[PDB]
């Protein structure tokens, strides 16, 4: 989180934390309820928001759902719809904590690996995320909308 | 290492579960105390020359330890003592701000009793030091921070104990 | 007259960090001080 | 081919270093047969202490397939 | 043993510090390694 | 480096003054301008690789540099001239978000003419390819911050023209 | 400033700026016109904060204006007191600048050393810039006041 | 480490023996199959992609392990999991080409058993993995070499059980 | 000392030792019988220096057996003789060393940290080490005395 | 032997074995054969190979077995006689491995020092080797007495 | 290095020659100035930090090097100049007791001009400085040794300008 | 570690005691044999090769030890050998010199026999050695420093068996 970050960052020099590292963190703490709010909001829609996104990414790239698509099937589709599932979980993760490292360790970091040894298309997986991004920002207010889209787009260019 | 709100989310992650309500308390709950952490931090910082000039002075100099033959004998080890000393005080203080006692298990307690029984370190010096610093911060911080604050000494101690 | 930049840098002491790897610290901070071993030894100026 | 697995404690007793040096002086590390005699060496001209060593890797009998 | 090196510019070794704010940080690596394609350098252009 | 309020507090230092209307007010044009600056950082850490892309396809791509004997010939200087692009997007960005060129003139522009001269590097298709990531960028960042954006990206190509 | 140690770090992971970066730059940048407004008043009240500083410090301890003392002299208690001025003014610099980086490559790197050349008590000198937080904290609102105390600490603690 | 034509030598150096009959035998036993290995050895290159995603799929994957709770949850222990496949078939490889276990023993099973104990790997996961490329491997290469690549599968299977 | 400087640089370069080294050695031994004189005549009168130090020190500082001074007590000011006292025995040690790196490990790393941490002068404790040196030259003869104050000096030189 | 520096490099650069490598295996693989039929004639002529080498290393360098000489007397001169019979027998482990590896871990890293703590002419083992790689070729083919030269002239240069 | 002792032992070694009689008068000439030089060492090694703050109120501080745009300006910078006049003298004691300047070519003079012409520290002040230390040096070692220690000050002033 | 001189200061000053009659009685004893001792380590130093030589001879070597199946067979192994006996002569010379088995303690005893139990060097042989070169360095030095000598030697001795 923000709290780790700054720890690490003063613990690297050796030193207290200065009062430019203190303001971020009364930023956060303030934000904090906003962020909770943010989070229960995207939670409580999650069920819709994968179905519409796959129905999003379905129609922009058929050719997954062709015989020669990575998510060619019934059960195919559902492993799709349950990596987006993961994708927005995380996504609220992110936003609860404030930053967005947990986020690195969780699903970013070899994915690469991840969608090559699968054979699955990484940018078909950057249109499904930018489909729950839309799905997400309809139902909530503008700064909360664009406090999610942050983190989302940091999703679209992090599995890039 | 790990604040409450990334141990919260790991948790929760470690069963692929959406946070709930119960983890939403938790949540408020640092929320509610992030101002008193800042403001007791601070305070810290500006005395900690200070509360270290205390601590030594009720529990370790004037006796056998600073004496010849004593552990913290020489001016070599005198400085590694009171150095040591602030080490502890400032990751008290990362804990206290961090609000979990992992950053102190990741960066000073592993390894660090085995360190001081090779090199003839006294444990219960230590441990008096530490609780002396505790006893100097509870005064400072005041009724707010102090139990907070008094939390992650008693860790520490409980630990090399 | 002659500024804080005008001596010695200001910048080569900001640039200039130390890395530990904290062996139970985390695999972005350990990446990140893998990388910056990188960049240190085989130049890769980029970081990666 | 050969790699020891070394274990020391090296004191400062020098310059009293005041940021971390935990790692640096109580460690355990794979060292390789070409460079363990002067690491351990410089342990012990550096007043350390060598607590515990093991060979690991290679075979004791030794005089082939060793000095690759 | 435990901490990833990085740029210093000494200042003991009478200069050092200005051979080290040369050799890092004002002279960059020139010399590509392979000797298999050689630039001809004389399309320095890309008009279209 | 020095970003815009570190650039006046400096100015003031080195004329031993305190800091008078004229100061805060540049300080106050620096803060009011924020919130552009990170939207376009955002959109460009976001559209990073889509910028370098559409930048080679419209100014280096499909020409006699990537055919043999030419510059970008071989997969090698293929991937050196992609990571150069991208290394200027980057620090473009970061002069962009601190508003000052001082982080472009140290890490980025010095000695860069003569390496590049010295390996052979086309300057006027870097400045080509420059300008095409402005281009790329002052489209994606919208009204906001495609002028501020478009500032540093002229400033390297000056600098390295 | 914030900038500087905001970019420092994303210059350092040879990436592009996180989440969390922008939005404490947005904590900052709105506070921009209130920490004008901070720092405005302590350049108001310059000549008269370091006036009552000095003599809270000298009546805390006096010996330092004692013959044996190192501000012995009409012009070596000026002197003094132009230090106490500077620093100040470093502390006006750090509270617009929002971080600590000003302060420290102007004042506190290398003090000790050059400080012990002069021979001039660093403790007292610390209590002396203690007497300036008080002064200054005495004349802004509570959370103003809060404001510029903590780069008053950071002074305090960085100058021990 | 050492081949079959290394471990004759240092057998017989370690008597201070002249190779005789039965050393000459060992070694023209080994001669007669030097192209089938190569073969096989170039087939697995070949293949080292497919033969790990195929045994990832029979032994691996949709299972518990890769979802939470499971040690191969999450991308980065996913990827640390497929990387230890592809070193096992690399070293695997390497096993079959000189006729000997000795780099096995040496560069991969010394103290594997412990490190996954330390970090909570399944073992008998990882057996299966390995088998199931052993037995993807045994289909690739054909009868020449079935089973010369199969005992040294079993050779690290045996190692880590 | 003088053979474990020696010894280590030759353990360095792993060599046997050299015949500068050697005849160092031989010269070091030459003068071993003056050096057991010196730090014998220091050691049998080694109180009278404690307390003319002691008073010297005082005489030209008394701000320290001052109010607002570091040696109000007597216990208090007990503890500065007692470390009048330990360095006039690192003095002696070093006399029969033959260089100072016993005095080095016993008070001279780390003793600014040292005094530091208890706010103590630093000048007035190599004052006192200075008016030590004095006191001892008084009861030395004519190369004797030089002998003791050239480590006298070094501790003097060694604690600024 | 080939196959150790083969897999050995591969293993280094972390990658499978080039089609170089597995080019040159193949040809020492093709060539095995006739290795072992040069390592079995040398292994039967072992003996009547050692005594000529002595024999013209005797004529070439008497001082060896003069007074003045190491090999001075018929216990250091069998000693001398034996050291070639091991290193026909480290030869023909060269020869049948493919590589000098074998040979080098067995007697040629450690000799310069060897015959430097017994006073033992390095260039006259040369002379002797030389000698012994003679009568060897003596009794081969052109090709056989090539091959083996080969590693006869690396055991020469070996001892330089 | 070289003193005066090795430098005669050196130029005769060139020829290839023994000792001669004006040999063993240069070696007779600094041996008989062998007290004085050891002496005025000690004394300066005595009075170092006394020598090098004398010699800044003297030639740097109350001046605009000491204020806002001075190079002597800011604790860092301060920090530097002192350290540098430390390294002066201890380099000067080194030249008076070798009896050469050969050490202060080797180990001071070469890359310091052009390294402050870089700097921007300011060569003529850091003479002035130079030349009242070797003042307060001089006035502290007294006339047995003032010209022999005033000797290598001027060579570092003269190596500067 | 320490020497005579250096061990009674340390055994002093860690009881807080001046230099009494015991203790400049001891100094005394160690001073009026400093001169044999210096011609030891020269004779020693003169004739290293030598006595390393005529060791190797009358305890290594003609032996199972040199032949195929030994520890000191090879050249490399017979170089490991030889250079640890001249490490052993040199660190006993240096023991010798300084009066003190703190350096042997400290720089050669420690973990070296875990270390030759690691590797399978012979400690009995090793012993032996040692016990030669001790028999060598006594014939060479002669009756003022044998005693010294050999007392050092059995001192290695003692602590590898
Ligand atoms: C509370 C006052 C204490 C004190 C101070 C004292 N200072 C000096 C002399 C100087 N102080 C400075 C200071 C600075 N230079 C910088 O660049 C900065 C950072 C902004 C500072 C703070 C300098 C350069 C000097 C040297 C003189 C000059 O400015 O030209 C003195 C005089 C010492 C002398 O020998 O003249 C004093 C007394 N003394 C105390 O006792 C107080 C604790
Ligand atoms: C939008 C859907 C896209 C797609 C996906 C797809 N995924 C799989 C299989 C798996 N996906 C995962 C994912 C994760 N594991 C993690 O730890 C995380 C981080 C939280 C993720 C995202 C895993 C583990 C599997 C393997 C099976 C399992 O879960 O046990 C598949 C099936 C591939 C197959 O060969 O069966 C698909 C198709 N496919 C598309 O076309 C979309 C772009
Ligand atoms: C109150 C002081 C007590 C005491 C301590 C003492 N410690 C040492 C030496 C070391 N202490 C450390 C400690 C740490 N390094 C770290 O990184 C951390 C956590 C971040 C800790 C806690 C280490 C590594 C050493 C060894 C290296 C060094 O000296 O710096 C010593 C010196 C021992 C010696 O002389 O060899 C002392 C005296 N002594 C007391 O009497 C007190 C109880
Ligand atoms: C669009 C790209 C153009 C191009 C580029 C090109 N560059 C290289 C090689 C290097 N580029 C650098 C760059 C930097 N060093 C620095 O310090 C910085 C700023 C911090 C930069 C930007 C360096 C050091 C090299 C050489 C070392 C390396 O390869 O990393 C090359 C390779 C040339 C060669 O093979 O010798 C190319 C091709 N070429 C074009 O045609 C484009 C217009
Ligand atoms: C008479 C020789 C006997 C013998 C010895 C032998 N030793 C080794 C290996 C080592 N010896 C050392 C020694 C030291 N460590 C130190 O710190 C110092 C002083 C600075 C010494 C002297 C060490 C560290 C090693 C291990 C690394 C190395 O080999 O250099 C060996 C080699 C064992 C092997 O082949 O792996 C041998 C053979 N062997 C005998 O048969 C004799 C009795
Ligand atoms: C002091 C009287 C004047 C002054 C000096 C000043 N120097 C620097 C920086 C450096 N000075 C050195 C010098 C040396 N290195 C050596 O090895 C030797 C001989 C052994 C010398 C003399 C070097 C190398 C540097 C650069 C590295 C460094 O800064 O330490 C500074 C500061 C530079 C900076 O701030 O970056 C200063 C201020 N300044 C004055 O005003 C005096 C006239
Ligand atoms: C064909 C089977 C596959 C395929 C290829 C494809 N390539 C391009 C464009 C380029 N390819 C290169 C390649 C190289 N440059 C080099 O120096 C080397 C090493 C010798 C190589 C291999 C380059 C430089 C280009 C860019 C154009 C140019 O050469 O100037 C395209 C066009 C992409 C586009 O956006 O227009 C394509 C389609 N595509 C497939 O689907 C096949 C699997
Ligand atoms: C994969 C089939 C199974 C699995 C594996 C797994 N391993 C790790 C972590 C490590 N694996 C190694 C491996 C090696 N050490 C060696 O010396 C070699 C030979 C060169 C190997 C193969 C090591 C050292 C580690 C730790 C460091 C690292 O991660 O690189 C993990 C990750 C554990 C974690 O998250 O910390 C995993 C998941 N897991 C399964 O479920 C499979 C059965
Ligand atoms: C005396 C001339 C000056 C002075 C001294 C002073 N010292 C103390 C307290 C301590 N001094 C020491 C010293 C040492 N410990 C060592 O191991 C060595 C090396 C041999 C030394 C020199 C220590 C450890 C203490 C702490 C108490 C203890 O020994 O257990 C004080 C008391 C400070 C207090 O706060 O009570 C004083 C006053 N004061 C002066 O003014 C003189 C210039
Ligand atoms: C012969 C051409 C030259 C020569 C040799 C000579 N050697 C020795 C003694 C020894 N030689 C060895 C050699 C080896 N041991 C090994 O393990 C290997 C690798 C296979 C070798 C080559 C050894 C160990 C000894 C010591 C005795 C023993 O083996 O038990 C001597 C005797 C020296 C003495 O002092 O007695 C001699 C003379 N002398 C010549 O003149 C030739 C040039």
């Amino acid at each position: 989180s923000v709290l780790t970050k700054a720890i690490v960052n003063a613990d690297a020099e050796a030193r207290y934390l200065s009062p430019g590292e203190l303001d971020r963190i009364k930023s956060f703490v303030a934000s904090g309820e906003r962020r909770l709010r943010i989070a229960q909001t995207l939670t409580e829609a999650r069920e819709r928001i994968v179905k519409q996104a796959g129905d999003q990414l379905f129609q922009i790239r058929p050719d997954v759902v062709s015989p020669g698509g990575n998510a060619y099937g019934e059960k195919m589709t559902a492993l799709c719809l349950r990596d987006l599932d993961y994708y927005l979980r995380l996504v609220t993760y992110g936003i609860v904590a404030g930053d967005v490292t947990p986020i690195e360790e969780i699903g970013i970091i070899g994915v690469k690996e991840m969608y090559n040894s699968l054979q699955t298309p990484i940018p078909a997986v950057a249109e499904g995320v930018r489909a729950m991004k839309n799905v997400a920002t309809s139902l909530l207010s503008g700064d909360d909308a664009a406090e999610a889209g942050f983190y989302f787009d940091y999703l679209v260019g992090a599995m890039q | 290492m790990q604040d409450a709100i990334t141990a919260v989310i790991n948790n929760y992650d470690v069963q692929g579960k959406y946070l709930d309500g119960a983890a939403l308390d938790k949540l408020k709950a640092y929320f509610t105390t992030g101002a008193v952490r800042v403001r007791a931090a601070a305070v810290i910082s500006s005395n900690a020359t200070t509360i270290i000039k205390e601590a030594a002075a009720k529990a370790l100099i004037y006796s056998d330890l600073t004496r010849p033959g004593g552990n913290m004998y020489t001016t070599r080890r005198y400085a590694a003592c009171i150095r040591d000393m602030d080490y502890f005080l400032r990751y008290a203080t990362y804990a206290m701000l961090a609000g979990d006692p992992s950053i102190l298990d990741e960066r000073v307690l592993n390894g660090l009793k085995e360190t001081y029984n090779s090199l003839g370190v006294p444990i219960a010096a230590t441990v008096g030091g530490i609780q002396a610093m505790k006893e100097v911060v509870g005064g400072l911080v005041g009724p707010d921070a102090a139990k907070e604050a008094s939390i992650y000494f008693d860790y520490l101690s409980s630990g090399l104990s | 007259g002659q500024s804080v930049e005008v001596g010695v840098g200001t910048l080569r002491r900001q640039l200039e960090h130390i890395y530990r790897i904290a062996p139970d610290a985390t695999r972005s901070e350990k990446d990140v001080a893998i990388n910056a071993i990188y960049r240190q030894v085989l130049d890769v100026f980029a970081g990666i | 081919s050969r790699y020891f697995k070394v274990t020391a404690c090296i004191p400062s007793l020098k310059r009293v270093r005041t940021g971390r040096e935990l790692q640096n002086t109580f460690f355990t590390k794979l060292v390789p047969y070409e460079n363990w005699f002067t690491e351990q060496q410089r342990i012990q001209k550096a007043g350390g202490k060598v607590l515990s060593v093991k060979l690991f890797t290679g075979v004791q009998g030794a005089n082939t397939g060793v000095g690759a | 043993e435990d901490i990833v090196p990085y740029r210093r510019y000494p200042t003991l070794p009478a200069g050092n510090y200005r051979a080290s704010v040369r050799v890092n940080d004002e002279e960059l690596i020139s010399q590509s390694w392979s000797s298999l394609s050689p630039t001809y350098t004389g399309y320095q252009y890309v008009t279209r």
